[PDB]
RNA sequence: UAAGGUGAUAUGAACCGUUAUAACCGGCGAUUUCCGAAUGGGGAAACCCAGUGUGUUUCGACACACUAUCAUUAACUGAAUCCAUAGGUUAAUGAGGCGAACCGGGGGAACUGAAACAUCUAAGUACCCCGAGGAAAAGAAAUCAACCGAGAUUCCCCCAG
RNA sequence: AGGGUGACAGCCCCGUACACAAAAAUGCACAUGCUGUGAGCUCGAUGAGUAGGGCGGGACACGUGGUAUCCUGUCUGAAUA
RNA sequence: UUUUGUAUAAUGGGUCAGCGACUUAUAUUCUGUAGCAAGGUUAACCGAAUAGGGGAGCCGAAGGGAAACCGAGUCUUAACUGGGCGUUAAGUUGCAGGGUAUAGACCCGAAACCCGGUGAUCUAGCCAUGGGCAGGUUGAAGGUUGGGUAACACUAACUGGAGGACCGAACCGACUAAUGUUGAAAAAUUAGCGGAUGACUUGUGGCUGGGGGUGAAAGGCCAAUCAAACCGGGAGAUAGCU
RNA sequence: GUUUAUUAAAAACACAGCACUGUGCAAACACGAAAGUGGACGUAUACGGUGUGACGCCUGCCCGGUGCCGGAAGGUUAAUU
RNA sequence: AUGUUCUAACGUUGACCCGUAAUCCGGGUUGCGGACAGUGUCUGGUGGGUAGUUUGACUGGGGCGGUCU
């Protein structure tokens, strides 16, 4: 059965990724909260 | 609007005399075609 | 945005009021016109987003007090 | 006006 | 400052040093890739691709610097349009992004309580946004008082549940 | 004070009290140049689409109430010692 | 534990170990206790000062009346024979405690509501750009050559190759049954079954965002979640219930 | 053809066809505090909404109620004054 | 207070010109509308399109009926 998770690396960068989270103010706040709280991974990327 | 004519306004007065107009007469006409100055001194 | 180049007035935010005293929040909007002035010294017309009471204030100061505020406080025209 | 060429 | 020393797991190796350039500590410098505001353009962050000017070469190439945006000012230029203005280019200066709280401002809930619920409450709270500073804000009476007087603002205790 | 040392150390060690120390950078408080900055006196002048008003809201402990006062989206609009 | 009542065949506990529920602050009243006593006590603050200073206040020693006001009385009433409340009862400040108030207020527990984010790698729809459909049938229109007509019509043969056409693999689906149901699998396997040139199917990428989307419409689907997603926050919501 | 991914595939949904109705274009309508954008690079033989559901034969009576459309003399009626 | 005409506010999702290498936008010219439209404030109507809620208790289970002083 076709389960939820179809990886491409493309759509996850282009969804998730370091700028696409800079692209908005809201995914510059995700990486001040992934920073603030001392993330090792940042974003996907 | 009090204003002074700077000619003479048909259905106002001569030059030099000086007659209040409704506001809009004043601005968009009378004013930008040189016929009233705003009574400013 | 719906702010008058004048006066600053801009949107402010109350409550309409029912009969039941019932509170909905609203917005106050200026009365807001783009008109265009004469501007006599420079010999030319200036658009300007101006609310009804804006334009008594340019009728009373006139046009090129107004405009020199706008240059002093940077908003264009 | 488009897009298309307007 | 020194008789030790070459950070840790972590020995070992090969060394360094012992009266002063070993090491170590502090001041000031130097170096300081790439990504990131990221700023030469682009981009799936840590990659891809340039322009221009100088200088250099073994003509295959190499090195170095500059080139974002916006604001302000200056110079020069420059439409419709004649003046002029818009616009264009270049220069200088500044800004940009990040940061726990506190601060000022723009917006602004509901659960809840009312033993239901709509006025009211929760509360101008949570939250979102903008801006600042070492604090901010406020501030030098178109203030109170009560016929006596006080004398800007802020904060604390009362007044008073 | 405190810590360490093969069990519990004033006197074993590191400290502690106390007394000293800076080539260099830099915070601060003063003294003193330079460049802006203008004190003082007489004569004045005294903040207008504002105060106030109508309508709608909001803020004031104060829910429009008999509701002063403040703010103003809208329409108006003085006197100015 | 809960009950009128439980060996109950009502509840809870597999066992052990560790942790796990009446607190804290402030106000208020009562009790105890200590100080001082018609007084008691200070708050902020000053003070290195648990000292000392600071009496601003607060409570008490007077009440009655809505109040002016009067005062050991006062109010009521025109006025009391009267009548109501008072006068003939020590307070106050610590400290400890009981209760109350406001706070999460003994602990654990909702379904939910609101705010800001994250999600269309699943799925729904759409958009762009590529791919797929073995093999076998049927034989529409049209055409041509004859016939037939005044001309058409009409008619035969040959040709032609239409279709949400037919049979059937791939591919897409999911009607029945059995199995499986602590599975091989959080939806499958096996045998049969439907569509299979289309309103088809599929790859890659894109767009739509939560009272919102998308829906050939089942409240379906929106990441194993849907009559309002998920994550974080308001938040210890509230819980007259267990 | 479509559908309740995962207990319902159907008589449900859709469908061509039909009808009513809106819409003169900066269309109605929809998404948007707005700018805009879809509708449509369309223009009433078009587009939206609604119901019905190939085709055949058909689709009767009721406008009192509730809507909608038209009227507006008169009654009543807001801010305003 | 209404009718007509006008142009100058205002509109233009008409045409042309320029910024321009751009169709967005702005400016200019010209046509068409034109104090209308449209927007602000106020105001009557309409308004399950959307929202917050309410929709009692007794009861030989509840509901229905009945009842409530
Ligand atoms: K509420
Ligand atoms: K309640
Ligand atoms: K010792
Ligand atoms: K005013
Ligand atoms: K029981
Ligand atoms: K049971
Ligand atoms: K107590
Ligand atoms: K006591
Ligand atoms: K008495
Ligand atoms: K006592
Ligand atoms: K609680
Ligand atoms: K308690
Ligand atoms: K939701
Ligand atoms: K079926
Ligand atoms: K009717
Ligand atoms: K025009
Ligand atoms: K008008
Ligand atoms: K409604
Ligand atoms: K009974
Ligand atoms: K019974
Ligand atoms: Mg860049
Ligand atoms: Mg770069
Ligand atoms: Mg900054
Ligand atoms: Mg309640
Ligand atoms: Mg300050
Ligand atoms: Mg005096
Ligand atoms: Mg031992
Ligand atoms: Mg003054
Ligand atoms: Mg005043
Ligand atoms: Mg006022
Ligand atoms: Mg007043
Ligand atoms: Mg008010
Ligand atoms: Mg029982
Ligand atoms: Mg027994
Ligand atoms: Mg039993
Ligand atoms: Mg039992
Ligand atoms: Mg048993
Ligand atoms: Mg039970
Ligand atoms: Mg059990
Ligand atoms: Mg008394
Ligand atoms: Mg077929
Ligand atoms: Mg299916
Ligand atoms: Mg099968
Ligand atoms: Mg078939
Ligand atoms: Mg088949
Ligand atoms: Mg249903
Ligand atoms: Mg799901
Ligand atoms: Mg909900
Ligand atoms: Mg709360
Ligand atoms: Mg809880
Ligand atoms: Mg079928
Ligand atoms: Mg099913
Ligand atoms: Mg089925
Ligand atoms: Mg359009
Ligand atoms: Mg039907
Ligand atoms: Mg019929
Ligand atoms: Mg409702
Ligand atoms: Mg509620
Ligand atoms: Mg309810
Ligand atoms: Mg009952």
């Amino acid at each position: 059965m076709k389960r939820t998770f179809q990886p491409s690396v493309l759509k996850r960068n282009r969804s998730h990724g370091f700028r696409a989270r800079m692209a908005t103010k809201n995914g510059r706040q995700v990486l001040a909260r992934r920073r603030a709280k001392g993330r090792a991974r940042l974003t996907v990327s | 609007m009090q204003v002074i004519l700077l000619d003479k306004v048909a259905n106002l007065g001569s030059l030099g005399d000086q007659v209040n107009v409704k506001a809009g007469y004043a601005r968009n006409f009378l004013v930008p075609q040189g016929k009233a100055v705003p009574a400013t001194k | 945005s719906r702010v008058c180049q004048v006066t600053g007035k801009r949107p402010v935010t109350g409550n309409n009021r029912s009969h039941a005293l019932n509170a909905t929040k609203r917005r106050f909007l200026p009365n807001l016109h783009s008109h265009r002035f004469w501007v006599e010294s420079e010999k030319r017309f200036v658009t300007l987003r101006v609310s009804a009471k804006g334009m008594r204030v340019i009728d009373k100061k006139g046009i090129d007090t107004v405009l020199a505020e706008l240059r002093a406080r940077g908003e264009k025209y | 006006k488009a897009x298309r060429a307007s």
